[PDB]
């Protein structure tokens, strides 16, 4: 029932910490998958998945690198098995883009003249205050 | 023949129709003289 | 299938920052009325402002001559109705469906023989620009038609969208008005159409000259006058259109009395410069003498 | 004239001049890549759109038809890559249409050549001695699922269950020694770059016993001939006359 | 006939003859340096490659034997016409080097402007650096004096520079342009300068033992500037007699030394015109416009 | 008005146009004979 | 779904096509819609081979779902490939196939008289699917631009219409 | 046909978006002048600062929540952090709301 592990390796020795945490986000984005299409709407229905993609690999992003708290085998091993996101996690790792929201928020070929959302403009030089809902993520200005 | 074959090549390339759709041509930029100049309208500048 | 260069726009409806950039699709979508499918240009008229789009022909907008979005006139500016009236043309574009097919195919042939440059056929012939028709324009820019639609939630309450609710929510408008519904066919015939009637009837009431009852009242009363005018220069506003024959520049009054020698030319001229006639900026009042 | 303007100045022209020439807009620079999206995106979207009745998508309706023109293709990339009696669980890279209207695997199945055959001729060791050992052998039912039964859906049925190990042949430690960990990976070798050109999977080198235990495994699948005068009137050339000549010798073809 | 000219991906920036009048080079965004033969039907044989940056200038040598060519990426690049190839890369540059320009009939020298504050003096055969003024600012244009003595240079604060070599001070600094000058190219007199500056006015000076200590001598009216704020650049013809400027506007600008009078506002080009180049033996013009291509007019 | 209509008889083929080569006719022998 | 689409939206409301890809009337049809509702050889050929896959994938998820077995599979794998002739009729719409039934014969004749060389016996369990696959996989690499011609002209007729003037 | 400068042209029109003035384009065969067009005066004002350059501005940004912790099960706002200055809710209100339904009923 967790996402049955493909490796049939033992997993490395830090796993039994981070174990927990891992296993009620899944509970979570099983839930906020099958959560059905309400009246809501047909852009936001996918909001919930990027969310919690994002919160998953942001976690371990923590427990490798801004507390060193798990090993590099075990970090590996989380990668390989689709808990974290290698290329999320290797974006998050450059300087302009600390908090990325969803990968696809910087993919200038989906968007007809070239440019990111306005996910990524910093808020400032806007400076009008308005509410920004990048169609994509749902994100309000991710960086 | 430089008229006759490019039109050639648009009748035939119709009877392609699997496209080998090429990329968009790059962004062309156009100047643009309204007819309807003055500064009513335009913000008082007269072309866009 | 159409194939453009640009839009053909009213300034309006272009918008307002010098620097626009737009999008265009081959053989989009179909002309409400030639049927047909076109290209179709769609630009984001100005911050905050709905994104419009070329709704018309290149063909079925040169043929009538008008903004193929915004489908008022050109120069002037009004209802396609308004502008016909005011060049007192009768356009005579077919309606039922074959026949309307078959005359926009022909009409499309000849076009295809033209240089791009003016409208094809009477509206060359009708390009007299009408006092009356100078008189209705308007202005200066009627930006408020940018701004997006009433929220069928917000006029419910429903518009839980926070502040970006995709329409504007204010109060709805009631449909008892005649402004209200003007389907784009009639508006492009021109046949009853509410915004069309409700400003020719602002042109009815606006002022114009009166006539007087007697064939022997020639002298015209020319009301504010000043005392920067001339006997010469009331001349030369009355002196090449037609005959004059007597002139009395009251300057205890401030006023004018134009005696002419033809009665068609001093109506012309007075009915012409009613409240018009601005000569070294005065507000002249042309109306028939006592 | 102002000292201060003139250094608000090489402020502005500065900071305009550094983004203008920045490197990210120089000539041939090329934006980077599509990373990969999350699984559930798929999944939501498809489980969504349903069969397409309810009136809430209602546009879709034509993408989804005019879709049908590929869906051959579809067809044809899905059955080439299917996971191979060794392995329980193949993973895959797919593409996809934002609307769910069509799914290509998106990959080419490459394989070693000699540890294909080994493995395939290992399958046939063991398929051979289960036969032989087995009571009774069930066929399974065609078609397996009913005429209206509607199809399962992967998360609720198969997404958390274990599936039921698969045809492995049990390697011995000792003389097969130099295989019996990376055998039945799915591509054996694929990132270990001694022994492969690399992750797009051309070009293997081997170590002799890693070749001499293949052979051995593959055995069964091969011909114990070892030069070619056995094929003497059995070659191309000898049925390409035969066949000009519309003579036939005796165990070759008409 | 009008000969225009195509192969460039991007703008082309410079665009300058063989001192002998033989072959063609230009340059641009396209960070690649192509090269024609004037004559015939104006083709071209050769390609140099290297610079990582925009080819913002390219200057030869008074002979045509090696090739200048500053590039965006903080270098300078000396080449072998004769092959094409690099001879140096003068790195050092802490920013981006626009402007090149070496000594003519002096010792082999070059001056750099940049965008760092500094314009750089370098030999070719030592890999370092000679001489540095940092003023305070970016210099946008820089050229020598015929004596190979003084350094004449132009950037943001619209007061011409011109430093000495051997007391290395300020030597001489001139005023009244009203805004960022772009272009400054010394007349084969040796002594009459060429100044373009965006503020739409272009401008005439005389660097001499001895001048009236205010030598603002000719003016002419037309350049143009717009939110594009290209580099702009002049040149004088080979006789001094007739200056040629582009500008922002799609104009060919061909003025005289003598009566100042306006002998061309010539259209052809859909771009801004960025460089202007005059035959050393003919009457031949070559325009290198932002239109990613060039032309060659007759006059 | 272009169709996506498209023919079994219509894909390519033949697609390169023989010339008439230096030995059978070429217009260069027929210019020259007598 | 995109097969349903196509059923529906010629509007032929009468006809369902079920789970395993069988189409079916609900009705009994006067001659109008026996007539209106028939169909051609390319939606025949594109049903059939979606039927192939579906057999495919549904032993696949039998594995999977724990009702059978590795072997089971195998060898259920393997009947598939050799008889598409008994399963799919497919050879009703493109007679050609006959060459690839043909053929999946010939290896299992082989297969299965080498299999069997000693104790092992003429049962079920043989499972060796490597070479019936081959077949049908290059089949399709042959039919898909044909299928994909054949589909793309109905899809064009249907939403632009048939030509009638300069036929 | 122009040809332009690319990351010129987007620099002008993002100035006339969010501040309002814009170097005027018209390449006048009049030699026109730099004017900013538009809010002249705010240009004037504002000493012509793009919205790429950066300036000196004491503008109240709007007040934003943060729980940037991903631990937390329902604590993650991350990059998908409200305003704290937002409304909760977005309806018409009474008057306005009985204006509605009495032109939803006229109509
Ligand atoms: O039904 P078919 O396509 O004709 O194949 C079967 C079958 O093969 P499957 O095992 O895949 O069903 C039999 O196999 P066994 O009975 O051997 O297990 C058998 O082949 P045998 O002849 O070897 O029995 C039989 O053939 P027949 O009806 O002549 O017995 C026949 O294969 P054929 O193509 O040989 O008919
Ligand atoms: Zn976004
Ligand atoms: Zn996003
Ligand atoms: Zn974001």
């Amino acid at each position: 029932m967790p996402k049955v592990k493909r490796s049939r390796k033992a997993p490395p020795d830090g796993w039994e910490l981070i174990e927990p945490t891992l296993d009620e986000l899944d509970q979570k984005m099983r839930e906020a998958e099958t959560e059905p299409h309400e009246g809501k709407r047909k852009v936001e229905s996918l909001w919930p998945i990027f969310r919690i993609h994002h919160q998953k690999t942001r976690y371990i992003f923590d427990l490798f690198y801004k507390r060193k708290a798990i090993s590099r085998e075990l970090y590996e091993y989380c990668i390989k098995e689709g808990y974290a996101d290698k290329n999320l996690i290797a974006k998050w790792k450059k300087q302009g883009y600390e908090n990325l929201c969803c990968l696809r928020c910087i993919q200038t070929r989906d968007t007809n003249f070239g440019t990111n959302c306005i996910c990524r403009v910093p808020k400032s030089k806007l400076e009008v205050g308005r509410i920004i809902e990048c169609t994509h993520c749902g994100c309000r200005g991710c960086s | 023949r430089v008229a006759l074959e490019k039109s050639v090549s648009q009748k035939v390339a119709a009877a392609m129709p699997v496209r080998a759709a090429d990329k968009l041509a790059p962004a062309q930029y156009i100047r643009y003289t309204p007819s309807q100049q003055g500064v009513a309208f335009n913000s008082g500048a007269k072309q866009r | 299938w159409e194939d453009a260069d640009f839009p053909i726009l009213c300034q309006t409806c272009l918008g307002e920052n010098p620097y626009i950039r737009m999008t265009k699709e081959k053989y989009g979508k179909e002309c409400k009325i030639c049927a047909r499918p076109f290209t179709v240009f769609r630009w984001c008229p100005g911050v905050r402002m709905r994104f419009k789009k070329t709704e018309v022909c290149q063909t079925c907008s040169k043929l009538k001559n008008v903004c193929q979005t915004c489908l008022l006139d050109l120069e002037y500016g009004l209802p396609i109705q308004v502008r016909d009236a005011g060049l007192s043309f009768k356009d005579d574009m077919p309606k039922s469906d074959v026949n309307k097919e078959y005359y926009t195919q022909n009409m499309e042939r000849e076009i295809s023989n033209s240089d791009g440059t003016r409208p094809v056929g009477m509206l060359g012939k009708a390009t007299s620009t009408s006092d009356m028709l100078l008189k209705l324009a308007r202005t200066t820019p009627y930006y408020k038609r940018n701004r997006p639609h009433i929220c069928s939630f917000w006029v419910k309450g429903e518009c839980k969208r926070g502040e970006e609710c995709p329409y504007r929510h204010e109060k709805p408008t009631d449909p008892d008005d005649p402004l209200a519904d003007q389907n784009i066919k009639d508006r492009y015939y021109g046949i009853n159409d509410p915004v069309a009637d409700k400003l020719l009837k602002r042109a009815s009431t606006m002022p114009r000259l009166d006539p007087p009852e007697d064939k022997t009242i020639t002298t015209l009363y020319v009301g504010g006058l000043g005392d920067t005018i001339t006997e010469t220069d009331l001349r030369n506003h009355f002196y090449q259109f037609g005959e004059i024959r007597t002139i009395t520049v009251v300057q205890r009054q401030q006023c004018a009395f134009i005696q002419f020698a033809t009665r068609q030319a001093a109506e012309v001229a007075a009915e012409k410069s009613f409240n018009k006639l601005i000569v070294n900026g005065r507000r002249l009042n042309v109306k028939w003498g006592r | 004239m102002s000292e201060e303007k003139l250094q608000e100045k090489a402020r502005k022209w500065q900071q305009l001049q550094a983004k203008r020439y920045a490197e990210k807009r120089k000539f041939g620079f090329v934006d980077a890549q599509k990373e990969d999206m999350p699984p559930e995106h798929v999944r939501k979207i498809i489980r969504d759109h349903g069969d397409m009745t309810n009136r809430k998508f209602r546009h879709d309706k034509r993408v989804y038809l005019g879709a049908l023109k590929y869906m051959p293709h579809a067809v044809l990339k899905l059955l080439e890559n299917m996971p191979m009696p060794w392995e329980q669980i193949r993973d895959v890279p797919v593409l996809y249409h934002i609307t769910g209207a069509i799914s290509f695997v998106n990959e080419i199945p490459w394989v070693i050549e000699p540890v294909y055959i080994s493995q395939w001729g290992s399958m046939w060791i063991m398929m051979r001695r289960e036969k032989r050992d087995r009571r009774h052998f069930k066929r399974m039912r065609f078609p397996p699922f009913d005429d209206e039964e509607p199809p399962l859906d992967y998360a609720d049925n198969i997404l958390d269950v274990e599936p039921l190990e698969a045809i492995q042949l049990e390697l011995d430690p000792e003389e097969d020694a130099p295989v019996l960990d990376w055998f039945y990976d799915h591509q054996p070798l694929r990132d270990s770059r001694k022994y492969v050109n690399g992750s797009t999977y051309q070009r293997w080198q081997f170590t002799l016993p890693m070749m001499s235990t293949l052979y051995r495994l593959a055995n069964q699948l091969l011909t114990d001939l070892v030069d070619d005068n056995y094929f003497y009137l059995f070659d191309l050339k000898a049925f390409f006359t035969s066949k000009a000549l519309n003579m036939a010798i005796p165990g070759g073809p008409k | 006939p009008i000969m225009l000219l195509s192969g460039h991906e991007g703008e082309v920036y410079c665009c300058k003859f063989h001192p002998n009048g033989s072959t063609l080079a230009s340059a641009g965004f396209d960070r690649l340096i192509l090269l024609w033969n004037v004559y015939g039907d104006c083709d071209n044989y050769a390609t140099l490659k290297g610079h990582s940056g925009a080819v913002m200038e390219l200057h030869y040598n008074t002979d045509g034997s090696m090739l200048f060519s500053a590039s965006t990426d903080k270098t300078v690049a000396v080449w072998d016409s004769e092959t094409g190839e690099r001879v140096k890369r003068l790195k050092g540059h802490t920013s981006f080097v626009n402007s090149c320009y070496p000594a003519r009939r002096g010792p082999q020298l070059v001056c750099t402007g940049s965008d760092d504050g500094t314009v750089k003096l370098w030999d070719i055969r030592k890999k370092a650096a000679i001489q540095t003024f940092q003023n305070t600012y970016q210099v946008l244009a820089v050229t020598f004096n015929d004596t190979s003595d003084q350094i004449i240079s132009g950037g943001i604060d619209n007061d011409i520079k011109v430093w000495d070599l051997r007391q290395n001070k300020l030597t001489y600094t001139m005023r009244g342009h009203a805004d960022s000058v772009t272009g400054l190219s010394l007349s084969s007199e040796g002594s009459y300068l060429l100044s373009n500056a965006m503020d739409n006015t272009v401008r005439v000076w005389d660097v001499r033992p001895f001048a009236p200590k205010e030598r603002c001598v000719k003016i002419f009216q037309g350049n143009v500037h717009n939110f594009e704020k290209n580099l702009l650049r002049c040149s004088w013809s080979p006789d001094g007699s007739k200056i040629a400027a582009g500008s922002a506007d799609r104009f060919v600008y061909v003025w005289d030394t003598t009566s100042r009078r306006i002998l061309y506002k010539l259209p052809g080009h859909a771009g801004s015109i960025n460089e202007v180049a005059f035959h050393p033996d003919e009457p031949i013009i070559i325009s290198a416009s932002s239109d990613k291509r060039l032309y060659m007019g007759e006059i | 008005q272009l169709s996506k209509q498209y023919s079994s008889r219509d894909l390519p083929s033949h697609t390169k146009i023989k010339y008439r080569q230096t030995t059978q006719d070429a217009p260069e022998e027929v210019r020259n004979r007598d | 779904n995109m097969l349903n689409l196509l059923i529906h939206r010629k509007n032929l409301n009468y006809l369902h096509l079920d789970y395993n890809f069988n189409l079916k009337p609900v009705k009994t049809l006067t001659t109008k819609e026996r007539k209106k509702s028939r169909f051609g050889n390319a939606f025949h050929l594109c049903r059939e081979v979606l039927r192939l896959t579906k057999l495919v994938v549904d032993s696949h998820v039998q594995y999977r779902l724990g009702n059978v077995d590795a072997f089971q599979l195998a060898d259920g794998l393997q009947y598939i490939f050799a008889h598409v002739g008994q399963l799919t009729g497919m050879y009703r719409y493109k007679y050609k196939l006959m060459r690839q039934i043909r053929m999946c014969k010939d290896l299992k004749h082989l297969i299965y008289y080498r299999f069997n060389t000693g104790p092992v016996g003429k049962g079920p369990g043989c499972g060796f699917w490597a070479a019936g696959w081959r077949v049908w996989l290059f089949f399709m690499r042959g039919i898909t631009p044909l299928l994909e011609r054949w589909l793309g002209n109905l899809l064009a007729r249907q939403f632009e219409g048939r030509h009638s003037k300069g036929v | 046909p122009a040809h332009i400068n690319d990351f010129m042209f987007e620099q002008q029109r993002r100035t006339f978006a969010t501040y309002g003035y814009a170097l005027d384009p018209s390449l006048d065969n009049h030699q026109v002048s730099a004017k900013y067009i538009g809010s002249v005066e705010e240009a004037e004002k504002n000493q012509g600062l793009t919205v790429f350059e950066t300036g000196q501005k004491k503008t109240e940004k709007r007040k934003k929540f943060k729980e940037n912790d991903a631990s937390n099960i329902d604590g993650f706002l991350g990059p998908w952090a409200k305003y704290v200055d937002e409304k909760d809710v977005a309806k018409p209100s009474e008057e306005e709301q009985k204006e509605l339904d009495e032109i939803t009923a006229k109509r």
